[PDB]
């Protein structure tokens, strides 16, 4: 539903934590946690933000932030 | 006192040789580790559950239990509570990423993930892949999904090519009925009626692939103590190659882990 992971393009597109954050907020997203090593961030996205963000030149992927459990 | 599964994996003969996991930093990426347990030595940690800030409080029980399996296998190992899961035993894939990421940052030798989900993540792949590229032995529970016809029932992260996906065997080498199957299945370790440490200065049997997983993260720590110069690549190949060979790789992977054979 609302919890997603936004994958970034780096030489296809995006680098800074401040650019990464603006790329989200530009499409009505709300940036959660900007990853250290992984070129991605957790974001709060409506259905509009998922489709707008899927088409952005700076975006590699928009995927749901899935639930894991202890086995 | 010493859990049976320790013996089954041939942990006791490695111990005698003098190898106990000395100088190995092991991340338990779980629900935390209970600080109140007089039998559990925590080297540090971090929490990634937004509402549960202390890695040292386990409101679940799973991470305390897992942690006690690691330290039974590898008693001289350095344990770290990486809290990724809340009270209900669930966390977000991002929270798991943030845990992996601290383990990369903290110069963790071995990651245990006694968890998963049904659905893939590109970000979950990037985080495991990077831990592996960084030289971390990445160990994960295969899942508790049984058999689903022809399909892989292997959860993520264990489903990833970079991770060592661990199914559960009982005391008689028989695959646990709950034990997730598939091509992504790497090794079997004891996962049936596992006595480990539980919250509130307790002991108790748990069953799950989450019980098999720590036996392999403890085995990687024991090899690393005998072969400090071995890469994650060498640690994994030796573990997969020196197994007590069981049936079909789809059900059993390579077989049961033999730490003594694996250690060289
Ligand atoms: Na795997």
């Amino acid at each position: 539903e609302k919890k997603y992971i936004v994958g970034f393009k780096q030489t296809m597109s995006t680098m800074s934590a401040a650019k990464k954050k603006d790329v989200i907020s530009e499409k009505g997203g709300k940036v959660q946690k900007q990853f250290k090593y992984v070129d991605a961030a957790s974001a709060t996205l409506n259905e509009k933000a998922v489709k707008e963000l899927k088409k952005d030149p700076s975006v590699a992927y928009v995927e749901e932030d899935h639930v894991a459990h202890a086995y | 006192s010493v859990p049976y599964g320790v013996s089954q994996i041939k942990a006791p003969a490695l111990h005698s040789q003098g190898y106990t996991g000395s100088n190995v930093k092991v991340a338990v990426i779980n629900s935390g580790i209970d600080s109140s347990h007089p039998d559990l030595n925590v080297a540090g940690g971090a929490s990634f559950v937004p509402s549960e800030t202390n890695p040292f409080q386990d409101n679940n029980s799973h991470g305390t239990h897992v942690a006690g399996t690691v330290l039974a296998v590898a008693p001289s190992a350095s344990l770290y509570a990486v809290k990724v899961l809340g009270a209900d035993g669930s966390g977000q894939y991002s929270w798991i990423i943030n845990g992996i990421e601290w383990a990369i940052a903290n110069n963790m030798d071995v990651i245990n993930m006694s968890l998963g989900g049904p659905s893939g993540s590109a970000a979950l792949k990037a985080a495991v892949d990077k831990a592996v590229a960084s030289g971390v032995v990445v160990v994960a529970a295969a899942g508790n999904e049984g058999t689903s016809g022809s399909s892989s029932t292997v959860g993520y992260p264990g489903k990833y090519p970079s991770v060592i996906a661990v199914g559960a065997v009982d005391s008689s080498n028989q695959r646990a009925s709950f034990s997730s199957v598939g091509p992504e299945l790497d090794v079997m370790a004891p996962g049936v009626s596992i006595v480990s440490t539980l919250p509130g200065n307790k002991y108790g049997a748990k069953s799950g692939t989450a019980m098999a997983s720590p036996h392999v993260a403890g085995a990687a720590a024991l090899i690393l103590s005998k072969h400090p110069n071995w890469t994650n690549t060498q640690v994994r190949s030796s573990l997969e190659n020196t197994t007590t060979k069981l049936g079909d790789s789809f059900y059993y992977g390579k077989g049961l882990i033999n730490v003594q054979a694996a250690a060289q």
